[PDB]
């Protein structure tokens, strides 16, 4: 964090989004068999 | 017979966890509230974690002379390495760590 | 005497493992060895170079996947060696490899040298109490219950039918070729190139093999589908592209049944059974052609054994009942089936004692190879 | 001898430094060396010919500002050397060049020269201990707690994508171009000419420089703004004087989405980030485009983050999440991570001693590049 360092320095933006994100959203069968007569 | 090193915690810390554990509820960052803003708390605690390294580098940089001693100071040391180590781990491995 | 024995199905793809007397193997992974390309330099990185299981599968991109087995011939021994360790570790095991005497799957008709040095790995890096090498139709039919019948069986790397009669496994009618699960992908992966798409990464050989495993069929008539314009299913990748394969979808398990795609004077899974009844008793033909059974992960694809029926009808004799069975388990017939064998009173006498392997050498194994 | 190593933020706009350990960069002033430009006739005047930082910012109008390093490649030595010198200077930190080591970051895809001819200043007129040059975008990573992610800077005078993951840098998925802060500025400065406003001195250009930070902005659409010609927002001089500006706070800033208002064939900020995502591996996509971290002052500008968001949901493929990390630390980022791999024990074995130097050269500094 460390606010007043930022508040030292002057190119700390604040009153930004800090995270810009898009949006969300909410076998085989057996005994084949085959007679023969 | 290597040394064994009690890692400290922060006392607030253990409080809280304490509080926490006496409801049913696992601890977390957020139970702080507006503590974990405050640079002295954190400037105290990156203190203790850097004599928690201080503390774990003294054991993982132990070795000995493998050269001379006797064999069994050789076995029972890399055992006692073992021990060593492994309660370091789930010292560390602890929720509050 | 030891504690149990650890069933450890090989498979030039899928290695298979567990204990004995257990209902499904509850450790299987790939059998693959990746190793990173890329270059350390944040420190706190994946440590360790060379992944194995779900780890080298999760961080798929940053390996150089290879294969240290194929058509059930390791390649190289470091890898599995690594890969067995692997199976002894505390992911997998958590056990010793000096208290377990071990079952160990092998495909037939392969080198000496395989079931030697593999031997040599286990009883000796490995030191196990009693290793015991064994085929592996005999242990899918005994998966089945049912004892005399052939198998066919088509893995990762190997494809091969043997006739079991109540357990003796004919050696004589051990029909085997090449053309597997893993060389489908390969040939797929040609395919997928002349559709335009290109896969050519050994983590992306990976890619071909799942759409091998979920968007492939088998077309009953070959050239019939062959004349039309499919639907042209889409395909998302895990990058999350698209990818619509058309006619390359079919014609890539066609290669089981016709490696001439692939220009090799092979035969196709049909007629290595085929081939497999007709070279044994006269006699026991009939038998033989009522009990079939599958196993081996090849053998999933989408009409898969309604083509098998066609072939076989058209390659055996009129008015013979044909019967091709298919269990659910064709994944697990080998390693269910080293369970069931095992667990057995009769395998304390049907191992390979460490004893006797440092007293006799090799040739104790290919004594008691059966 | 070693004691808190010196990071040292070599950086083409504003060089950040300080001690290794530091949560913050104590001294970050400008990258220039100002000398005069009028006679000094009156006795007891300003002393010295070179005005450095502090000093050469409050007497800007007396000097003649000369940038020593453009596209992070120096062009005068003897300006960055005098620049290190007043790092090391009793108003900065009081130190000897030859009691602390000293990790001096550079960009990535730089010159050999650049590596060869840094070390032989900070091995020749400085004496120092120890040196370790770095990328800039690993510094970036360590800061800000990730280890996965695209770091997308933009410095002053080159912005770039270095694709890491897991710890693993991928270098040939690097693209980087050399259009910056002082194309933006340089550009602004053409626009204030096609809206009446010249300027052509050095002094002044940092004025056009304060225009830029202060009233530049970056529209969501590119002629959502164009064709609307909006209201002149007025905006005040150092002197007193008057400038009202209009459209050019949003079509000086639109040079890094599209270089071709420069004159300049090249790919956008936005075409870096993409083309350096799919460079990568197939598997490798999501986990990039959902740590997309951000870095250097030209990623301050208004409305910044919106459209570089929607610039890859343009490129990248459809429903993938697209997530970019904006710190408020992007122009201390990449020092913030000097401090702290600085102030690690792991840096005592990736640094270069100078009897290595001696008896290499050159050499050493390419081996341990990464
Ligand atoms: N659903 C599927 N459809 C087609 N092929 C599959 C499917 N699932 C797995 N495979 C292939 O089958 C192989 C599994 O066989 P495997 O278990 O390796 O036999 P073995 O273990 O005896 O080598 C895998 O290589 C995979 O490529
Ligand atoms: N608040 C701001 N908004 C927009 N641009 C800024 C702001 N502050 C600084 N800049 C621009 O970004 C540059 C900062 O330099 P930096 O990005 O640190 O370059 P380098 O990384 O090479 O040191 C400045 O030269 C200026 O061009």
């Amino acid at each position: 964090m460390a606010d007043p360092k930022y508040a030292d320095l002057p190119g700390i933006a604040r009153n930004e989004p800090d995270v810009y994100e898009t949006s969300d959203l909410p076998l085989t069968s057996t005994s084949v068999e085959h007679i023969i007569v | 017979e290597i040394p064994e090193i009690s890692l400290p915690i922060h006392p607030m810390i253990t409080n809280v966890a304490k509080q926490c554990y006496e409801r049913g509820e696992k601890p977390k960052v957020t139970d702080f509230g507006d503590k974990v803003e405050d640079p002295t708390f954190l400037n105290q605690l990156q203190s203790g974690v850097n004599r928690w390294i201080r503390e774990i580098q003294k054991v993982t940089k132990l070795d000995r002379d493998p050269a001379s001693g006797t064999a069994l100071q050789e076995i029972s040391f890399w055992l006692n390495l073992e021990r060593a180590l492994y309660r370091i781990q789930e010292k560390r491995e602890s929720p509050e760590v | 005497i030891a504690n149990q024995p650890v069933v450890i199905d090989n498979g030039s793809g899928v290695i298979k493992a567990g204990f004995a007397g257990d209902q499904i193997p509850k450790y299987c992974f790939p059998n693959y060895v990746g190793r990173p390309k890329h270059v350390r330099v944040m420190a706190g990185a994946l440590e360790g170079d060379i992944f194995i299981g779900p780890k080298a599968e999760e961080h798929r991109g940053l390996l150089s996947i290879r294969y240290p087995m194929e058509h059930g011939i390791v390649k190289d021994w470091n890898d599995m060696e690594r890969i067995w360790q692997y199976v002894y570790s505390k992911d997998q095991l958590q056990t010793f490899s000096e208290e377990h005497p071990v079952l160990l799957t092998e495909a037939p008709l392969n080198p000496r040298k395989n079931r030697e040095r593999a031997a040599e790995v286990f009883f000796e890096t490995f030191n196990v109490p009693a290793l015991f090498i064994s085929m592996q139709a005999v242990l899918s039919l005994y998966a089945t219950g049912r004892t005399t019948g052939v198998v066919l069986d088509s893995g990762d790397g190997v494809t091969h039918a043997v006739p079991i009669y109540e357990g003796f496994a004919m050696p004589h009618s051990i029909m085997r070729i090449d053309i597997a699960g893993r060389d489908v992908s390969r040939f797929l992966r040609l395919y997928l190139r002349k559709e335009g798409y290109d896969f050519h990464s050994s983590s992306e050989f990976e890619i071909v093999k799942a759409i091998k495993e979920r968007a492939c069929y088998l077309s009953i008539n070959p050239q019939k589908d062959e004349t039309l314009e499919t639907e042209k299913a889409q395909y998302y990748l895990p990058d999350g592209s698209t990818i619509e394969i058309g006619p390359s979808r079919f014609r890539a398990p066609e290669l089981l049944f016709r490696p001439d795609l692939i220009g090799e004077e092979s035969e196709g899974i049909h007629e290595v059974l085929v081939f497999a009844i007709q070279k044994s008793d006269m006699d026991l033909r009939r038998t033989l052609f009522s009990n079939i059974v599958l196993s081996g992960g090849s053998t999933l694809f989408k009409g898969f054994g309604d083509r098998l029926l066609s072939e076989v009808k058209k390659l055996a004799p009129k008015d013979v009942k044909i019967r091709i069975s298919a269990p659910q388990e064709r994944l697990y017939s080998t390693w269910i089936g080293g369970s069931i064998l095992a667990s057995l009173d009769t395998f304390k006498k049907m191992w390979v004692s460490k004893k006797e392997y440092e007293e006799d050498g090799a040739r104790s194994i290919h004594r008691k190879t059966f």
